[PDB]
């Protein structure tokens, strides 16, 4: 394309937290990153004879 | 060459034409933008926009001296067909009155319905 | 969408009442000064040419010289060729002068 298309993806996050005994453990976090975008452009010369 | 073993002369064949003309690019001044397929007077030069100028950047206008289908015409007046058109460009918009605006084009076909105009574009002056 | 719809070599022109074009001859009809290509009838549509090409045409008013370069102004009213440089529309440049035959080789205008 004229323009690209950046990429995608999701990604889990948690903490292996000490567990004492009955506690109730905590959850984690899902969060998602973006790439960058590139473009491309055109370019030419001739001659005339 | 860098570090010919002679000196050779170089001769420069003279040449005039750059290119064919239907189009020129055009540097952005500050309170101006540009979006494709629209007519715009930058720098002296009236034409057709190719590419979505935002600011401070190159943007090329054609000038090809063709037939143009446009509607940004002022709707209080009536174009027939033979009418010189004028730029207006404090309105940004055509127009047949000729106080001291730029001449840019003469209608082929009449101001339609929908406020469209069939003209040709002028050299440029 | 685009602009540009055709290359302007021709434009098309509606006769009026007191107007009528026949094949390969100028005439100026709503403002455009060219070549038209159909023969028209009142009320009838016809292209011209307006192609800022060299055209002959010995449709001359032949009483002055039109030697290369002058430029030739179109008179609507006797409907001919002319150096006059009056009210007259200008219409085109001399590139090659008169002959015997009264023939005359110019180039077209743009329509200012």
């Amino acid at each position: 394309p004229q323009v690209m298309d950046a990429k995608w993806a999701l990604q889990g996050n948690c903490v292996f937290l000490e567990h004492i005994e009955g506690e109730e453990i905590k959850f984690g976090t899902i969060n998602a990153e973006n790439g960058p975008v590139a473009r491309i452009q055109t370019y030419a010369t001739g001659f005339e004879y | 060459f860098k570090g010919q073993p002679t000196p050779s002369t170089i001769t420069q064949i003279t040449r005039a034409k750059i290119s064919d003309g239907k189009s020129v690019r055009v540097i952005l001044s500050e309170g101006e933008s540009t979006k494709t397929q629209q007519f715009y007077l930058i720098n002296g030069f009236f034409g057709v926009a190719m590419q979505d100028g935002e600011k401070g950047d190159e943007v090329t206008l054609q000038i090809e001296q063709a037939e143009y289908e446009t509607d940004n015409i002022v709707t209080s007046e009536a174009f027939e067909a033979g009418k010189l058109i004028y730029w207006d460009n404090t309105a940004k918009k055509f127009t047949t009155t000729s106080a001291s605006n730029r001449l840019v084009g003469r209608v082929t076909d009449g101001k339609d319905s929908n406020n469209v105009i069939w003209f040709i574009l002028l050299p440029q002056q």
